[PDB]
């Protein structure tokens, strides 16, 4: 839904998928993609539970 | 037209991405430069030069584009994910 990048797998974050990690190279920036995904997920709780 | 002869096993891993019928593999700058060297004298990178010093990553890419219609191969000079028809030509961004 509102937390999904249009080219992702909609339920799993894949560390080998360039859409999921927003084109990050190297582990040093591949992880911050997970960080941003966690942040993106959190706000969706605020939108739904209120 | 022809089939690239099979160079034994140990094929580099290609990640299946059925999310968009795509696939991801990290090749590197040497391959992306070598294939850039390949398509400058009329030559071919899909199947030519079977005794290449870097044939293995070239052979897997060829099968990968057949298995997957929109492959996502990333270099290292800039780390861009050139797509299948973006990989078709062999000229990536610049240079002779």
């Amino acid at each position: 839904g509102m937390t999904l990048t249009p080219g992702s797998k909609a339920g799993v974050f894949d560390f080998q998928d360039p859409i999921d990690i927003r084109g990050a190279r190297w582990a040093g920036e591949s992880f911050k993609a997970l960080l941003f995904q966690i942040d993106k997920e959190a706000v969706e709780i605020a939108r739904q539970t209120g | 037209a022809k089939v690239a002869p099979e160079p034994e096993g140990e094929l580099p891993y290609v990640h299946p991405l059925p999310h968009r019928s795509s696939a991801y593999i990290w090749c590197g700058w040497w391959v992306m430069d070598e294939i850039q060297k390949m398509t400058e004298e009329g030559k071919d990178w899909k199947t030519d030069d079977p005794d290449s010093k870097y044939y293995l990553h070239r052979y897997t890419l060829q099968k990968m584009m057949k298995d997957y219609p929109e492959v996502d191969v990333q270099e290292s000079r800039n780390g861009y994910i050139i797509h299948k028809t973006a990989l078709e030509t062999g000229i990536i961004y610049t240079y002779p």
